[PDB]
């Protein structure tokens, strides 16, 4: 989210030799390390056969604040 | 005209990156680059200048009648 509010500042500020060294240089960089990620969640789901219920937000969380 | 203007600046950023590498698949996507800008400028050029010479002009008559 840092990266691609910079890259717009440049494009505007007329500055060639910033935006396009962030968009693609940066931004493609930085998304490949992610995309390494996201399979060993799904891989690591199939085992358990359940996956983990604590990481996402579901009406279980959305209870507990109204009941404090 | 806003939608070409905004779309100009976008390709003139994408052509400053491939200008710095020089392989097989930089060099056929920069032409294609510079030829949509090429057809961008075909169809703003009678809508940019015929807005800016309404603009111009009207602006004028406001600052002769706060004159008077």
């Amino acid at each position: 989210d840092e990266l691609k509010a910079k890259a717009e500042d440049a494009e505007r500020r007329y500055d060639l030799a910033r935006a396009a060294d962030i968009r693609y240089y940066a931004i493609p960089d930085l998304e490949k390390r992610l995309a390494q990620l996201q399979a060993e969640k799904s891989q690591a789901d199939a085992e358990r056969a359940d996956g983990l219920l604590a990481e996402v937000v579901g009406p279980d969380q959305i209870m507990e604040v109204v009941s404090r | 005209i806003d939608k070409l203007e905004r779309r100009h600046l976008q390709l003139e950023v994408e052509a400053t990156a491939l200008e710095k590498e020089k392989d097989a698949a930089s060099k056929q996507r920069l032409q294609e680059v510079r030829a949509e800008m090429a057809r961008i400028q075909e169809e703003l050029r009678p809508l940019k200048m015929k807005y800016e010479s309404e603009k111009g002009r009207l602006d004028e008559i406001r600052n002769l009648s706060q004159r008077l």
